[PDB]
């Protein structure tokens, strides 16, 4: 809800300090490492 | 017609320009052998082959994608599918094998064959016939778009048929195959599928009406119903609406059509050499650049759907396009997404 | 362009306007492609057209009949641009041109035909290769099999007019000048690279024949064939080593290289050490090597790459 | 002791009932002072409140044109273009691609995402962040707005 | 009297005599400033139980904000598998039954995940309870007496409850 | 001591005033009288209640009767997929079919969002439909809605006020 | 009159005030008495209930497992039947199929009982059904446990809140 | 929801009378016709054809 | 849930007015529009 | 949440015990004879029909 019980405006929600770089650098070195992780692995499976 | 023969014809033709071989053959296939003591694998008559190729035709109405005709003959003996498997059944692994040679540049046998070539120049042995054949594969559309998939046992780790690999190497496996009679094997080959092709048209007398050789001829492109019916308009005019044509008739044009990549220089120079292009010019050219004598009838028909518009005056640059497009057929395509080769495309000019 | 222009900047011979020219400094334009053009002014009569078809009817083998007629003979602008495609164009082009030009079945023309053939290839007042081919009043025709030959004649004068000007005027040259030969056409980065180890490992050995020299440059002429072949060596993962990469020069000529090139190539080109050729570029240097074309500035490069990947992918 | 303790009760009730007879004719006094420190207020909140609507109801929108344009990129390549077969594996790897989002989204705001919560709190992050721009004192309208239920909570509690 | 006149005017006076004789007021006085002292020495025995829980809550927060992104990399390296192993090192439809088996094998996971806790999996009140997991599993290690911390926090809600409704502004105190 | 002297006074005062002026009888007939107010006001709905009470089941057999036309129609797409599927049109034509109505219900079920502002959950879906259908028909027979439900606010708020003068720990009527 | 009936509440309040205080040392007497004979009396109808809330708590926990052994039969039946003996593109018929076979079940338990099911709800509500079922058929005496189970928490709300008006000495928050 | 808040159990919820054949009266019939309208719209969809 | 702790009835529920052509005509100007983005892409990627 | 009203920490929640072995054995046999159901239904569907 937007308003509070009384009538006053809820408090600005906290947002989360430097948000994208932490999502957009936890995803992307994560993202590579899940196509290398797999790289090695068919070529690894052919063998066996 | 609104209902499964339409909405499904353009469902074949995108399972046959963008689908991954495997999916491709066992739906075309029909039969699936079974004669084993329990083993079953798939095979596909000759006629379905072609099927496998010319877009606009609609496989049979219950065979699908997998209903098949159980087993427990089909190709004459003379055609050269009777070298594969038992009479006229083509394997998987055949069948994979079957379409790089179908589609593949003359040059490319000279090349592979005449590097490898273990010690001299032109003939290979069995173990080098694998490499040539696996490098060559690897650069075809069907070559990269096909990881094998052992789980349908459509797989293709097994050698070459070995139905025909005696009737390259012998029967001792030990035969060194010239270059010169492999290239007479590929030509006896497209001169038997565009046979099949062409019986795919129902000859009353061995003759293919006209309008019938039109759509034969522009088949392998979008729509062009207007194009036909271009043409349709000149049956009147010419007279020449009750002929047909015989399959030596269209055969030779195909031959002359295989040095498209002469006759387009030979055209744009009778463009620009002052000459207006009909009739007696691109009979005549046929005889010094392909040496193949075209009838009249053939000359007719081309004309009237690649003149401008009702003068004769062959339109080169849209005729050399599609004929283009036609020699090789629907397989030469990427048949592929367009991105990674052209992302890493971009990187490579647009850094500098 | 520059066509228009490069001509004209070494066109000292003009006659009644018309600029024209004369072996000579044609072959400057061509040999080396930068004397500091200082072509000046002059105008020859009538009097120098009977002079130099008259130097016609003496003598002359292909070599040298083209050499000997500098600063005489006469060319004009148009059989510059038909004589540029015999050495900037394959000549699979003139045997379809002749076949379909020629009276129907001989591969022979008249004088007459031929005016239209250097306008046809171009896309694609007598002058001496008129009286060259055909009689003094047009007496003989224009067989193809004899202007065949011809083109293969010019094709050698070229090489050889200018391997003494590279073989410092001896009929020998060592590894050094030859790789100042093969890179004459190459860039500023990578050219010291080259050099560098042109410097350290290749020893002052011994030299080229003229045959021989000309046998690579007949090599440059199906290099199309031979970029196939290095490309399926790529496929199939091996090295390019001298077993092979004879091989490759092999079927891409149908003759086959001597041994003394082969290696001096590679010591140019072993940036790996002898078994790793740039071949991804190795035929670069030898394509861009007679190209008449430029690199594409930066900020032009900003709107030609979308052009890249149109023709590139 | 004890006894101290009952007389405080009945002190009270012979007081109080003078007490809350003049807290009724008191709150009023402090009340109606309030009711005109905020009119002049509130006049600018009730507009930072609705252009800071107009900005969070075409996300709304804008949220479901983003939905028709993705959802006519893919019936356009599947049918005309490209096949299906050759289109599947991309209109996977976002349906799985939004469920990496619908759980980014969660751990950037410590709150799972649902669409009336997460449209309010988008809401609230437009009206601050607009509300700084008008420049009206926050921090006294809303402690205008709860010192009016004080002023009301207890009037209603005087029912005696 | 017969009416208000005197009885009530009597013990609304007699009354007075208690209220001053008696010092009541000091009473009211004192007995609100009891509390203030017990409150005060509350807030007293709870700052040595708080500097120590603020520790743990903060070493018990991080370690829950670590496995929030722990998650979210699982669903990123699980998703550069999956695009690699269906472009260009298998097929789609070799990718299509395992990349769906994964699909279904979270809706067997997300239950499994109900039956082991009796709750409901959703990012929320999940992620709580792993962090009131890891707080108690460093309580049991730090061992500061939560049973009193927890207890003792109600005393001050309490007693402070009862001394803001002492001083309402409508009844007299 | 002295001070129980004057409390045994104050005690004994006001005891003549609970007696003298009958006090445990007064508060007793007030007490009489809003238990009165309070059968005045439930006679006053109970015109409306056998009204409302015929609303709030025709308003209902509609809402219990969409919520059938939700799993019939749920089901008769079922069994067009199906029958679109096996002997007709094969699987592989439907699948990209049968997920643009797939995704094209995930972007009917948030159009309802915007139309109005609540989630799509199936308990409230039913909510908010009943109370539609509910005014809709509470508009046709024009009963005063607005009296009826302010009415049944000061029951719910007298009779908490009643149950509060009777409480049994804080004695008013002994 | 306006002159009286005022002063009659006030000697009212006064009269309380002179009474209550001991009125709630009359109250705590019994009260804690009464909330006593109702716990000696609960004790032995409670400890059926201990145990009704036992054979019917079991009955529903392996309805949990049922539940999820079925949810893992169902994708043992469709990786043995995907790999082994048919190709996947003759398995995603059935196994879409499935996947609409539920999203039209947890539908109908919607319309078939009105709720939402969510998991942790629907737990306790298969507890319930199977919780009356196992007091009717035992005999058990359902409607005087919980009517029990709430007059002995009535007194505990009802002490409790007695408390501080003789601990702290403040007024009865009712 | 076990246990209301003084420990007394929740009255048992009610059913629905005829609650699993209330469902399929009305999920058969509907699944059967929802083929019949499919075939009797794609046959239709020849004889009446345009485009 | 339909009613409130008091017994009365919750008030009506607010619609958009035209809600259903508000959205019903934001969509297919917008669906459209998701053709030309990717019709104008392939003939880019070709 | 986390915390109580009053601001005193929620008690712990309490972990099924060994609920992961309780939760692997009730989901090996289950998904075995998950398979062990589909090979021994194949080949009374293409045989005894």
């Amino acid at each position: 809800v937007i308003v509070t019980r009384s009538g006053a405006i809820l408090p600005k929600p906290v947002k989360m300090s430097f948000g994208l770089l932490r999502v957009f650098s936890i995803v992307i070195p994560f993202l590579y490492v899940g196509t290398l992780i797999s790289k090695n692995f068919a070529a690894l499976l052919e063998e066996h | 017609s609104g209902f499964r023969d339409r909405k499904v014809m353009e469902y074949e033709n995108r399972i046959r320009a963008y689908s991954t071989p495997d999916k491709i053959f066992r739906y075309f296939a029909t039969l699936k052998v079974i004669s084993e003591p329990g083993e079953a694998e798939v095979f596909m008559t000759p006629e379905d082959f072609v099927r496998s190729i010319t877009p606009n035709e609609k496989q049979p109405e219950h065979l699908g994608l997998d209903q098949y005709i159980i087993k427990r003959k089909f190709a004459d003996e003379g055609s050269i599918f009777y070298t594969l498997g038992e009479c006229g059944l083509i394997s998987f692994s055949d069948y994979i094998f079957l379409t790089t040679v179908l589609s593949t540049p003359q040059r490319n046998f000279e090349i592979a064959f005449k590097m490898f070539d273990l010690n001299g120049d032109g003939e290979v042995d069995m173990e080098e016939f694998e490499q040539v054949q696996s490098i060559i594969r690897s650069q075809t559309s069907m070559g990269m778009r096909h990881r094998d998939r052992p789980t349908t046992g459509n797989t293709l780790k097994s050698g070459l048929c070995s139905a025909l690999t005696t009737y390259f190497f012998g029967a001792d496996l030990k035969g060194k195959l010239t270059i010169k009679n492999f290239l007479e094997f590929q030509r006896k080959l497209q001169h038997d599928v565009l046979k099949l092709e062409f019986e795919r048209h129902d000859p009353v007398d061995g003759r293919i009406t006209e309008r019938q050789f039109g759509g034969m001829l522009l088949a392998y492109s979008g729509v062009q119903s207007k194009k036909l019916t271009a043409m349709q308009r000149q049956l009147k005019k010419h007279f020449k609406e009750g002929k047909g044509l015989t399959f030596q008739e269209v055969e030779n044009f195909f031959t002359f059509l295989k040095n498209i990549n002469d006759v387009d220089t030979a055209l744009s120079f009778y463009h620009m050499a002052g000459a207006s292009l009909d009739k007696v010019t691109m009979q005549q050219v046929a005889r010094t650049v392909a040496k193949v004598e075209l009838s009249d009838h053939v000359c007719d028909v081309v004309f009237a759907l690649f003149d401008c518009d009702g003068n004769g005056e062959l339109s080169n640059k849209e005729f050399v396009s599609i004929m283009k497009q036609r020699l090789m057929r629907g397989l030469e395509k990427p048949k592929d997404m367009g991105f990674t080769r052209l992302m890493q495309a971009m990187w490579k000019c647009a850094q500098e | 362009s520059l066509r228009k222009q490069r001509f004209m900047q070494f066109s000292s011979l003009e006659h009644e306007g018309e600029y024209y020219m004369t072996p000579r400094d044609f072959l400057f334009s061509v040999m080396f492609e930068q004397m500091e053009r200082k072509t000046s002014v002059k105008k020859l009569t009538k009097k120098d057209i009977e002079d130099t078809l008259s130097g016609i009817q003496t003598a002359g083998c292909g070599s040298t009949f083209f050499r000997d007629l500098g600063d005489k003979g006469l060319i004009s602008y148009t059989e510059y641009l038909f004589l540029l495609t015999i050495l900037t164009k394959p000549h699979s082009g003139f045997h379809v041109a002749f076949k379909m030009l020629d009276t129907d079945g001989n591969e022979m023309i008249e004088k007459r035909e031929f005016f239209k053939l250097q306008k046809i290839i171009s896309k694609q007042i007598n002058t001496t290769l008129q009286m060259r081919f055909f009689g003094k009043r047009g007496q003989r025709k224009l067989h193809y099999k004899e202007f065949r030959r011809f083109m293969e004649n010019l094709q050698t004068e070229i090489q050889e007019m200018e391997f003494l000007q590279f073989s410092k005027g001896l009929s020998f040259m060592r590894k050094e000048d030859f790789a100042e030969w093969l890179l004459f056409f190459t860039n500023t980065e990578n050219k010291d690279i080259y050099w560098k180890n042109v410097r350290e490992k290749l020893s002052a050995g011994e030299s080229i024949s003229l045959d021989e020299f000309k046998s690579f440059c007949h090599f440059t002429t199906h290099l199309e064939d031979f970029a196939i072949a290095m490309q399926m060596f790529s496929l199939a993962h091996r090295p390019v080593r001298l077993a092979e990469f004879k091989r490759a020069v092999k079927v891409a000529t149908g003759q086959e290289l001597s041994n003394n090139i082969l290696d001096t190539v590679f010591k140019i080109f072993d940036l790996d050490g002898d078994e790793c050729l740039s071949h991804e570029e190795f035929l670069g240097v030898l394509k861009n090597r007679m190209h008449r074309g430029l690199w594409v500035p930066q900020h032009q490069s900003i709107q030609e790459y979308w052009k890249c990947v149109k023709k590139e992918s | 002791n004890d006894v101290k303790t009952l007389v405080q009760q009945l002190y009270t009730t012979l007081c109080i009932e003078q007490h809350q007879l003049n807290k009724e004719r008191e709150l009023i006094e402090r009340l109606e002072d309030l009711k005109e420190q905020l009119a002049p207020l509130e006049k600018v909140r009730i507009e930072i409140s609705r252009k800071a609507e107009k900005r969070t109801t075409l996300v709304l929108w804008g949220g479901l044109a983003y939905m028709a344009t993705q959802f006519g990129i893919l019936a356009r390549l599947t049918w005309w273009e490209y096949s299906w077969d050759i289109m599947e594996p991309v209109t996977y790897f976002i349906t799985y691609g939004s469920a990496m989002a619908m759980y980014a989204y969660f751990v950037m705001t410590r709150q799972e995402y649902v669409y009336p919560e997460a449209r309010d709190r988008q809401y609230l992050l437009f009206f601050h962040k607009g509300a700084k721009k008008s420049r009206f004192d926050l921090e006294k309208y809303n402690q205008l707005k709860d010192a009016i239920a004080q002023a009301e909570m207890d009037l209603k509690r005087l029912r005696d």
